[PDB]
């Protein structure tokens, strides 16, 4: 395991080191259908036109970006993605900017959000959530041991693919960092108590995180929820959840360990990092690697009947594209 | 039931971060 982390670990770096810029242009593109709305921008089906190859395209304006503070989440968010490689993570094909928007090229993933699905079914059976937490138990291993914090994890941001496997999608909040930060970021539900209590956080806000979705899939609904983010906030802060009485006594022991307030024993953040949580007695039956090979059988496989269909995507208003014909914010954004 | 209070509630969309 190491020494595939290890090595995982140099191919960031390298990549890291020298970024990959401008490799395509919007020419080589056919616009199709608008798939959905992240942290910032827009992401539509596109059609490459010299292969046929379908991507999934995620557009940001510019001056939209300098308007929010979002210039350094934004380039933080390209370079980390262009440097990574997992198969839980969406792989950014390419990237480019023009006089107006910046342009980020990433697998089509088609079997659309894990939040759709659980939305309509209503929750996943505890061996269904299980199949899912691992991809993300593996997944922040990865980002963790190369210095990266996710931030922003939720149902939304996690797509299905053909083989029925999770891709994470969306980098907009994604940081390498060593120690602490702070910015107020992330989605409210999902905000762990450090973070909503400004006190300084590090990479356990990631592990609070997979304990709200855990939560979320077995339950069909979070732990703290409310009409306003103020009152979800006074029920993440305050030492408290309640477990729907179908919760396995395993799985509320681990939400326990995940979402404790307590930096100090937060399953994730211990002595043992990670493998605390893989060890887990509601973990007993998961294969972590057979899961990191795919060899795993999915619970779902999502209906697919075309290489570029998007009814596992609700319908967006589609928005036209703006190119201006003077260069917005070049100096913002010149390592983009 | 808590599933009822959150299905009438608003945030059983889509939900935006901060």
């Amino acid at each position: 395991v190491k020494e595939f982390l290890a090595k995982a670990k140099e191919d960031f770096l390298k990549k890291w080191e020298s970024p990959a810029q401008n490799t395509a242009h919007l020419d080589q593109f056919e616009r199709i259908k608008t798939l959905g709305t992240g942290s910032f921008g827009r992401v539509m089906l596109v059609k490459h036109k010299e292969t046929g190859n379908h991507y999934a395209m995620k557009i940001l304006d510019k001056q939209k970006v300098v308007k929010l503070k979002q210039i350094e989440h934004t380039l933080n968010e390209k370079r980390i993605l262009q440097a990574v490689n997992f198969p839980f993570l969406v792989k950014l094909e390419f990237s480019f900017k023009d006089n107006s928007n910046l342009y980020m090229v990433m697998e089509y993933v088609p079997g659309g959000e894990m939040f759709s699905h659980l939305r309509r079914i209503g929750r996943f059976s505890e061996p269904h959530a299980r199949f899912y937490a691992a991809q993300i138990v593996l997944t922040f291993e990865y980002l963790h041991s190369l210095d990266l914090i996710y931030r922003d994890l939720k149902p939304e941001n996690l797509l299905i693919d053909q083989q029925g496997y999770i891709q994470v999608t969306d980098f907009g909040f994604a940081k390498r960092v060593k120690g602490r930060t702070w910015t107020l970021c992330g989605t409210p539900e999902y905000l762990a108590p450090e973070i909503i209590l400004s006190k300084g956080y590090n990479k356990a806000v990631d592990w609070w995180a997979l304990g709200v979705l855990i939560y979320e899939m077995a339950a069909g609904y979070p732990p703290f929820f409310a009409d306003q983010p103020i009152q979800i906030y006074e029920k993440i802060v305050s030492g408290k959840v309640r477990f729907p009485s179908h919760f396995s006594s395993d799985l509320k022991d681990l939400l326990r360990n995940l979402l404790q307030v307590d930096l100090t024993k937060r399953f994730g953040n211990l002595k043992n990092g990670v493998n605390d949580i893989k060890n887990h007695k509601w973990f007993a039956t998961t294969d972590w690697i057979a899961i990191y090979q795919r060899k795993v059988e999915a619970p779902f496989i999502p209906k697919f009947k075309g290489p570029g269909d998007t009814s596992n995507f609700d319908d967006y208003e589609e928005e036209e594209i703006r190119v201006s014909i003077n260069e917005k914010c070049g100096k913002e954004f010149s390592e983009f | 039931t808590t599933y009822a209070d959150f299905i009438a509630s608003g945030r059983t969309g889509r939900r935006n971060a901060i």
